[PDB]
């Protein structure tokens, strides 16, 4: 929660605006990045009737763990270790997320330290 | 001010009601009983410092400013009694109160349903209709000129009379109908 | 819910409070036991004794007939009057 | 019932307003009317307007629920001034300072959600990465058309 | 009893059916499912300009 | 008012019961009707374009 | 027998409400201990937040300039 | 000191904090009394017909009546055009009328310049 | 298909059934209560088949049975809807109300109107159930008209106070400036979308619903007693307190709430639908919870404590959460309605009294009542693993960690505080200390059908947060990654209201009286909008 | 008869609702109309036989 | 439907909170006259009552006994 | 029974149960015993009713209305042909109102079929409902509650006129 005060009492230009990033291009610095995979097929997520906020690059682990709920009716306590695969691929996503937010924001003071470098040197 | 029988409150009236007023708003304010009694016998203290004021300005100007008292240290919701004016059971079961009158418009046979209580009721009629022109000329007779002063009605005299207008008072529906 | 009473339990409970307060004595007291010509007492000393009762039958005695139940008996006779016992 | 106990036009002389006084059955001195401007009172005895909530309650009453009495002339917002509708109660704040504090507060609160809203606040992550363009079929996509490659890599 | 079997009262029972009838019809013979002209365009006039 | 509504129920179920009881025997006996085709050359009475018993004999007699 | 009314003094109390009271109240504290030790992270935590300036600049892709 | 209670027209001024009620003199006594009289008075007269068994209808109330009356009878002869009548009967009686045939008009106006304009979003409405 | 489709209509059918007996009637009855009480069991017996075969297979269907009307292109039938929210809330309204009957043929023993009582809350019951099934607009304008006027025939029950016809006159004038808006709504769908039916609207998927979606705040604002339009609530306790245990702590008030969470496809595309929702919601759950704590009818700060609750939920719909708000629902009907029955308890027990400061010395004396109610209060404060965590705990985690509007998410944290402090008041002023109350003790609760009424609740409190949060299918993505100081925010505000309120509790004792500020008569006469808003108002 | 509150307010209103849901609503097109059930891979259709062919195996996290 | 009274011999205020208020008020020259009418809430079966913190651990005791049982028998039930 | 071909219903697959846990589901079970006890005695009174109606077989009919001609070749203040005209477009009209109703229960019996992917697996209903409601606005909307052939044939020209610039206006 210190970011807020950071923005909002500090400067915004070295911070990453939320609503549209990321503005670096994400192959800037990453020498043969590769691209994420999708194991659950889309016909099969659209078998699965999965939610539209649900279909996120990890739908399959909650296929599993929806199949596993159908199948272990009516013990509703048999599926913890498909809910805790599920959420701690989530989890991943999660710092996945944070890893974007950080990389933008080091960038940005790349940038800083590139202008700084600027107007100090020219 | 507005009472019955009485057409103002006397200055010790005043004094009265202005003491249970501010015990039950001290009630209010001071909820467990030990804590309201200490401060009920320091307020029993704070009265009862000017109870013997002969100078009537200065005990009226006391009254006036321990109103002034009150006013500023009251409670918003003082504990209200719920059959009390104000409650939460005030006036609750005047959908039960029927009135007497309507016995009078059943059916004869569930009327025969309590032989007895009719038989016992009519004779309560009877005893009304005969007793209403006695008790007209007990109050034409006793009441002076220019209609009464007071709201006070008067008894019954002699042995064999029932007091002047004696029905909704006596006939009244109960409390739990 | 809601027990019914009789002028022997309105007596009995009425004198129990009387007997529990400071400025009576509970071998004077007696059901016509005037507060003013017999007991001491000060009419404010009545007004605590009236608010006594409310607070111990749960309701409230207005002041034009608060102010001129004098004896017990009248309390017993007006709790009776207002809560209809011996029905 | 006949007329003289009905109400009649407006009272100019005092000797009328002596009739009307004796009319409505209540004291010559206590008795205001409302003044003659047209807007159709007549003789109606302006009431102190006061609402019946503030009566005493205890009071052996002719009408009980509306506390008032019979041949009592009543107050012309009579069925507006009854207890199941507006009342004049006195409150212990004034009516003033309720407003002022009523208003303040509610003027104080939606300043602070439109500045709140002007400075929104949110967690330190980067956007919710959907494969297969953003999810462009399944967000009501054309399938013959094609949209642009949206693609996330790893990090 | 009478207003409950009243036969076919303003005919929509038979407008359903009808309508049943017809999309039947123009969904199998390739036909659009209504025109947008209530009546044929040949067979209208257009005031000159 | 135990009497108004005692005969209120009367007066409605007198005609009500056995008019129930008719419309449940016309369902069950004679029946619900089944949609055919026109044949060629069959002009049809006007009543017999509807469904239900009750609304052929009410488009036959009254209608 | 009911409850008899009683006058300034401590009403009767029935076994069977004051031991379901106090089952009720074991069956509560059983159930909130009960699943804080099978669960213990629906309240504490489920998973480590990491810490974002703990990350290098290789893993995160920053060229030095 | 304290907080004075101002009273307002919808919250009024208590008894007991009004200066008229300390009064004790000689004619605010001849005051309660009278109007403790035409009070008895009104009672006695009332229970009088209230009690009575051979009465067997509703005791009518000439106050009550009185008031139906001039709420609904004696409006028209006592209604006289001055100032305050007119004007207030044309505030109060088209003004509002004014302002909901502006404010109709306008918007069915800026609807109709929209819709054949064909600027309207009008995809569904088809009940209309 | 067969079973799930007959099982359905059985349990509305069924519900009906008494009806017919009590308009069908010539005797006096053997126990009708009796009767409608064993209705509304097997009636939630039967309609447990429905839930578990969604639990298993996930099956929906809508049954449109019966054509009624069709206005040239709106074809209105009698649409049932039996979606996760139908499957959810029919059997927790009908345990809950289960329990209220069982409770009320206790309770209103001493009525003759016993039967029309169970009639008009049978009523309510059956018009609530129309209400939650309904997938046209139509048929949920009839059942939010019906819930909206056996409001005012329960609140208006004892008729010759005025207090209850003015709180009943007062209900309907705000549950009719919500149905404004809700009119308002039909206009706009009518309009655009030509249809009622709620699967052409969720298939069209309109942008531009600003203003419909403005209509169903301003009806949610009047039936949920949201700001505003509030204080009928307030008012809404001087019916029976089974009715205002059943209709406006589980059942009804949370109609304007299930509203917005059934068009929850037209909320998820609108930002500024849910800012309006986020700060009414904030601004209610301030404001209400703030008036809770200096009330001392009991029944006053049981309706502030629910109506608090009530703007926690409209809080968590504009969150855009809203699976969780309908878990709060179901979470909050269980410990509502069961305390309510505790502090009817104790108003029967103490001879008509609601009032809590002639309360006290309960904890021994009723000690069931004194148990549940502190297992209710627990439940309400947000207790670990209770029926109230699974719903109220998410709700603060998924609001701190996520877009939200600060000083609303803020607000929503101070609302956490106030609960735990009103909580603990009734705790306090209510069980523990000395008796407060006269001196005839008619202490009493020993009838099997209040043991058993709060019973049943008491087994729905502890374990069915629990049951429901782990059978239900997921709907979105919970987030569980959060730091210390951030998932443990919930807690942490609650046992400093604990605390700070236990601070306030040992002020009581002490022997000095200070003279009340601002902020009490402020908050004591409900924030001074029935002051000004009830006398001003009515006089224009 | 003594459990006939069962038989004349649920057996016979099932019969009466079974009949009328039977025989006039799914008769009806359109009025009974169920969203289908949820398929995951890997299961079997019990109309065609059609077995759905599984997952992908995983890049284990774990 | 007579009722047996208790005594008004043996509702004394010596050690309740009503005597502590009889010291305080002598403290400065005064005398309380309705303690035995008050005395009752104090005594009998309702003093001594708990606090807050000890209301909520009401069945903590054997709640945490059944609980240490019931996880003895599951960790000897897994093997 | 129903036409299947206006009324579109695709072929349902329902997945094979596979119970895994040892617990049995209650589901079987009450759906046995409500095969067996409802299931059952409904269809035998509905054979006997069946046969009742068997014994005694009728017929009724879906009435044929034979085009008249149109108010377009109907001459102007001529009632005895504008009337058939108008009883022709009126029929016409209430058809065109239950074949939008038609697509209506086609869409919305697709939203809840598909459930939540129906944002992707209706568009062909919605495509059809969108076209049918386009024709439904171009033919009947805004006619009034006079509406007549008269109304549909002005509001037809001005459209046409409409059309006619446009086009005439783009070359
Ligand atoms: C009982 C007496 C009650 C009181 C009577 C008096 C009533 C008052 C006076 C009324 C006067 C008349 C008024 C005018 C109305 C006239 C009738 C009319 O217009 O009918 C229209 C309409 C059309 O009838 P139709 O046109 O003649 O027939 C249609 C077909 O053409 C043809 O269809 P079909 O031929 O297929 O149907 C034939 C049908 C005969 O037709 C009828 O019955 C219809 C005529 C009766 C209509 C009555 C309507 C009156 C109101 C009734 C409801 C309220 C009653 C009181 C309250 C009760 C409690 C709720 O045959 C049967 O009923 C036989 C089947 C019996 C099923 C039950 C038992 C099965 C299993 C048995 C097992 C045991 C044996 C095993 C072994 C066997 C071996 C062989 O009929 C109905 O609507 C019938 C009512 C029931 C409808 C379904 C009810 C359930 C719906 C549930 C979901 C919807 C509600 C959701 C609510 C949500 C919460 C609020
Ligand atoms: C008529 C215009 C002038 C107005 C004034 C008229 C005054 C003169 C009166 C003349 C007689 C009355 C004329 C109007 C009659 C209209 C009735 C009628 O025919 O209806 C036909 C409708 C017909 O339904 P339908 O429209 O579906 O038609 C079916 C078509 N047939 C029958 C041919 C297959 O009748 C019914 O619906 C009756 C069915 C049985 C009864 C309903 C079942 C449920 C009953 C209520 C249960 C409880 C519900 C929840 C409530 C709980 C408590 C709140
Ligand atoms: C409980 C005892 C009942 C009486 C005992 C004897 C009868 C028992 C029944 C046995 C089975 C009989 C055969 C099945 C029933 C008849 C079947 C049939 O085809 O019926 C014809 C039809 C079926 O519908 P339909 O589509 O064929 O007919 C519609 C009518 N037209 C086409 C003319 C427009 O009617 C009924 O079945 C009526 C059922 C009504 C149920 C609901 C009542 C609602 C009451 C409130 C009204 C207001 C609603 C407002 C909201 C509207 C929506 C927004
Ligand atoms: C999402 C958007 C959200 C927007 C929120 C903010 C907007 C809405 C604001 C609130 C509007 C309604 C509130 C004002 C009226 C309140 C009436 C009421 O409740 O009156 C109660 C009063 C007596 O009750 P009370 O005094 O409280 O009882 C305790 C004991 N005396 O009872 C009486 O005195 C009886 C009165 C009966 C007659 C009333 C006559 C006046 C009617 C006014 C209609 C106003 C219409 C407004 C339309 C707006 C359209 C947009
Ligand atoms: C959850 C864990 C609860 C137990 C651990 C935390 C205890 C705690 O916060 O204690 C603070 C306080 C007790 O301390 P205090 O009352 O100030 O001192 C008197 C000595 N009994 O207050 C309490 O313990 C009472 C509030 C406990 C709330 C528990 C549920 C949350
Ligand atoms: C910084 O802390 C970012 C998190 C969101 C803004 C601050 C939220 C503060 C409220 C949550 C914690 C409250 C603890 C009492």
């Amino acid at each position: 929660g210190a970011h807020l005060a950071r923005r909002y009492l500090g400067d915004a230009s070295v911070e990453p605006e939320p609503l549209r990033m990321p503005t670096f291009p994400p192959d800037y610095g990453f020498p043969e990045r590769k691209e994420r995979e999708m194991v659950a097929t889309q016909q099969e997520m659209n078998d699965a009737q999965l939610v539209l906020q649900q279909r996120d690059y990890c739908a399959h682990y909650l296929i599993r763990f929806l199949k596993c709920k159908r199948d272990s009716f009516p013990n509703f306590l048999a599926c913890k270790h498909e809910q805790h695969d599920w959420d701690y691929c989530e989890h991943l996503d999660y710092v996945k997320r944070m890893k974007e937010f950080e990389r933008e924001r080091r960038l940005l003071q790349r940038k800083k330290r590139r202008e700084q470098r600027e107007a100090d040197m020219a | 001010a507005f009472l019955p029988s009485a057409a103002y409150l006397t200055h010790q009236q005043k004094v009265l009601q202005l003491y249970k007023r501010a015990l039950r708003h001290l009630e209010s304010r001071c909820v467990h009983r030990d804590k309201y009694r200490y401060f009920a016998c320091l307020l029993r203290a704070r009265f009862d410092e000017h109870k013997n004021e002969k100078d009537m300005v200065k005990a009226t100007q006391l009254l006036r400013e321990a109103e002034k008292e009150f006013w500023h240290g009251q409670h918003p919701q003082p504990y209200i009694f719920p059959e009390s004016p104000g409650g939460t059971s005030y006036e609750r079961y005047e959908c039960y109160k029927v009135p007497e009158w309507c016995l009078d418009d059943w059916h004869p046979s569930e009327k025969a349903m309590y032989p007895d209580y009719f038989a016992k009721r009519e004779q309560w009629k009877k005893l009304r209709r005969e007793s209403w022109e006695r008790e007209v000329k007990q109050l034409q007779e006793e009441t002076p000129v220019g209609g009464p002063r007071t709201e006070a009605l008067p008894p019954a005299r002699k042995q064999g009379d029932l007091p002047p207008l004696w029905w909704h008072i006596v006939t009244r529906p109960r409390e739990r109908p | 819910d809601a027990p019914p009473l009789t002028l022997e339990g309105i007596k009995d409970r009425v004198l129990y409070v009387l007997k529990l307060y400071d400025k009576i004595d509970p071998e004077k007291l007696s059901v016509n036991s005037h507060f003013m010509k017999d007991l001491g007492l000060d009419s404010l000393d009545q007004v605590e004794i009236i608010m006594a009762m409310e607070d111990e039958f749960g309701f409230e005695i207005p002041d034009i007939d608060a102010e001129k139940l004098m004896c017990p008996q009248e309390i017993v006779d007006y709790i009776a009057d207002k809560k209809d016992v011996y029905e | 019932i006949t007329k003289d106990m009905l109400p009649g036009p407006y009272p100019k002389t005092p000797e009328e307003r002596a009739a009307a006084a004796k009319k409505y059955n209540m004291r010559v001195e206590d008795y205001e009317p409302y003044p003659d401007d047209g807007m159709g009172y007549g003789d109606y005895p302006k009431l102190p307007d006061r609402s019946q909530q503030e009566r005493d309650p205890w009071y052996d009453w002719d009408h009980p629920d509306l506390r008032l009495n019979w041949g009592e002339p009543m107050h012309w917002d009579l069925d507006m001034y009854i207890r199941n509708r507006v009342d004049t109660s006195p409150t212990p704040v004034n009516w003033n300072l309720m407003c002022k504090h009523l208003f303040g507060f509610v003027a104080f609160m939606l300043f602070m959600f439109w500045v709140g809203e002007t400075y929104p606040t949110y967690q330190p992550v980067g956007p919710k990465q959907y494969p297969y363009n953003n999810l462009y079929l399944e967000r009501g996509g054309d399938p013959n058309k094609e949209p642009e490659p949206v693609v996330h890599y790893e990090i | 009893t009478f207003v409950a079997y009243l036969p076919d009262y303003r005919m929509q029972e038979w407008a359903r059916r009808e309508a049943e009838r017809l999309v039947k019809y123009r969904e199998a013979h390739g036909l659009p499912l209504m025109e947008s002209n209530c009546f044929d365009p040949s067979k209208i006039q257009l005031p000159e300009d | 008012d135990k009497r108004f509504l005692k005969l209120l129920r009367f007066y409605i179920l007198l005609t009500g019961i056995p008019v129930v009881i008719g419309i449940t025997l016309i369902n069950v006996f004679i029946g619900e009707a089944e949609l055919a085709e026109i044949p060629e050359g069959y002009v049809p009475e006007h009543w017999e374009y509807f469904k239900h018993p009750i609304s052929r004999w009410i488009a036959r007699t009254f209608f | 027998a009911h409850i008899e009314p009683r006058y300034r003094q401590f009403p009767q109390l029935t076994r069977s409400q004051v031991i379901q009271a106090e089952f009720f109240s074991a069956t509560m504290w059983f159930w909130i201990l009960w699943r804080f030790w099978h669960d213990s992270d629906a309240v504490l935590g489920h998973f480590p937040y990491p810490d974002p300036s703990q990350w290098t600049d290789e893993e995160l892709g920053i060229p030095p300039d | 000191s304290f907080p004075k209670y101002e009273p307002s027209r919808l919250a009024s001024l208590p008894t007991t904090l009004d200066p008229a009620e300390y009064d004790i003199s000689s004619e605010t006594r001849k005051a309660q009394a009278e109007r403790l009289a035409i009070r008895s008075r009104l009672k006695r007269e009332y229970q009088l017909q209230y009690n009575d068994p051979s009465r067997r209808g509703v005791v009518e109330d000439p106050a009550l009546i009185r008031w139906t009356c001039a709420r609904s009878a004696n409006v028209y002869p006592n209604f006289r055009p001055n100032t305050k009548t007119s004007l207030l009967g044309a505030l109060f009686g088209i003004g509002p009328l004014i302002f909901w045939y502006y404010v109709f008009k306008t918007d069915r106006d800026r609807k109709e310049k929209l819709i054949q304009e064909g600027k309207l979003d009008r995809t569904f409405n088809i009940s209309y | 298909m067969n079973l799930f489709s007959s099982l359905t209509l059985v349990t509305l059918i069924l519900l009906t059934m008494p009806i017919a007996a009590i308009n069908f009637n010539t005797h006096k009855f053997t126990n009708y209560p009796l009767y409608v009480k064993t209705t509304i069991s097997c009636a939630f017996i039967t309609s447990m088949i429905p839930t578990m075969m969604f639990i298993h297979t996930g099956q929906e269907m809508i049954i449109s049975n019966w054509h009624w009307l069709t206005i040239q292109t709106l074809k209105l039938s009698l649409s049932f809807k039996m979606d996760f929210f139908s499957m959810m809330f029919v059997p927790v309204a009908l345990f809950v109300t289960w329990s209220i009957m069982e409770f009320s043929m206790w309770y209103m023993h001493s009525d003759p109107n016993i039967n029309q009582f169970f009639k008009y809350l049978l009523l309510f019951l059956i018009t609530m159930l129309i209400l939650v099934t309904a997938n046209n607009l139509f048929q949920l304008f009839i059942g939010w008209e019906g819930v909206g006027i056996m409001s005012f025939l329960l609140i208006g029950w004892w008729y010759g106070r005025t207090d209850a016809n003015t709180a009943a006159l007062q209900a309907i004038l705000y549950n009719r400036i919500g149905d404004i808006g809700f009119i308002l709504a039909m206009a706009w769908f009518l309009i655009n979308l030509n249809t009622w039916d709620l699967q052409q609207i969720f298939m069209l998927n309109p942008n531009d619903s600003n203003l419909p979606l403005m209509g169903l705040i301003l009806a949610a604002t009047g039936k949920s007693a949201q700001f505003g339009l509030h204080p009928w609530l307030p008012s809404a306790m001087e019916g029976p307190t089974p009715v205002s245990a059943l209709l406006h702590s589980s059942t009804m008030v949370v109609a304007g709430i299930f509203l917005l969470i059934r068009f929850y496809p037209l909320t998820e595309n609108n930002k500024f639908g849910q800012s309006i929702m986020l700060c009414l919601g904030a601004m209610t759950t301030l404001f209400t919870a703030m008036c809770a704590l200096t009330q001392n009818d009991i029944k006053k700060i049981i309706a502030f404590s629910t109506s608090s609750q009530l703007g926690l939920m409209m809080v968590t719909i504009g969150i855009n959460q809203p699976h969780l708000a309908f878990l709060h629902i179901c979470t909050h009907a269980f410990f509502k309605a069961m305390l309510f029955m505790c502090s009817g308890s104790i108003i029967h027990s103490l001879n008509d009294e609601q009032d809590i400061r002639k309360m006290g010395g309960l904890f021994k004396a009723m000690p069931f009542t004194t148990t549940a109610l502190i297992i209710g209060s627990l439940a309400l404060t947000g207790m670990p693993f209770l029926t109230g965590f699974y719903s109220k705990d998410l709700i603060i985690e998924s609001a701190n960690t996520s877009y939200t509007n600060a000083w609303a998410l803020l607000m929503t944290l101070v609302a956490t505080s106030f609960t735990a402090i009103y909580s603990t008041r009734i705790i306090f002023f209510a069980l523990l200390g000395q008796p407060r109350f006269p001196t005839l003790i008619n202490i009493n609760e020993n009838n099997p059908f209040l043991i058993n009424s709060i019973k049943r609740l008491l087994i729905g409190s502890l374990f069915a947060g629990f049951i429901i949060s782990n059978n239900i299918p997921p709907m979105t993505i919970p987030q569980m990654t959060m730091p210390h100081y951030l998932k443990m925010t919930a807690l942490t505000v609650t046992i400093l209201g604990f605390i700070l309120a236990l601070e306030i509790s040992n002020t009581t004792h002490y022997l000095k009286f200070n003279y009340p500020s601002n902020t009490f008569k402020f908050s004591n006469l409900l924030g001074y909008y029935p002051t000004i808003m009830h006398r001003l108002t009515p006089y224009m | 008869r003594h459990s006939i509150f069962a038989f004349t307010h649920v057996l016979i209103p099932v019969w009466i609702i079974h009949y009328y849901l039977k025989y006039h609503v799914t008769t009806k097109p359109y009025t009974i109309v169920e969203k289908k059930p949820r398929i995951f891979p890997g299961d079997t259709i019990l109309e065609t036989g059609e077995v759905i062919p599984p997952m992908k195996e995983f890049p284990d996290q774990h | 439907s007579k009722m047996e009274l208790p005594d008004y011999k043996q509702w004394k205020i010596e050690g309740t909170p009503l005597e502590t208020v009889q010291e305080k008020l002598a403290a400065r020259g005064l005398r309380d006259p309705w303690g035995r009418n008050e005395a009752w809430r104090y005594m009998g079966g309702f003093a001594n009552n708990v606090s807050f913190v000890g209301a909520l651990l009401k069945g903590f005791k054997w709640g945490f006994a059944a609980f240490v049982v019931a996880v003895g028998a599951e960790y000897y039930l897994e093997s | 029974s129903w036409d299947k071909d206006v009324y579109p219903e695709p072929p349902r697959r329902t997945p094979a149960p596979s119970p895994q846990t040892s617990l049995p589901n209650p589901i079987t079970y009450l759906t046995k015993a409500f095969d067996l006890l409802v299931d059952r005695p409904v269809t035998l009174v509905r054979e006997f009713i069946e046969r009742q109606h068997a014994k005694n077989k009728y017929y009724y009919y879906h009435r044929e209305f034979r085009r008249v001609p149109d108010i377009t070749e109907c001459h102007e203040k001529d009632v005895l042909c504008m009337f058939e005209a108008e009883m022709q477009w009126k029929r016409d009209y209430k058809v065109d109102q239950e074949i939008v109703n038609i697509i209506q229960e086609r869409l919305k019996a697709c939203q809840q079929r598909e459930g939540e992917s129906h944002r992707q697996n209706c568009a062909k209903e919605l495509q059809q409902f969108t076209q049918v409601v386009k024709a439904y606005q171009d033919r009947y909307h805004d006619l009034g509650a006079h509406y007549s052939a008269r109304k549909c044939l002005a509001k037809q020209k001005q459209r046409m006129l409409a059309e006619r610039k446009a086009t005439k206006e783009a070359a």
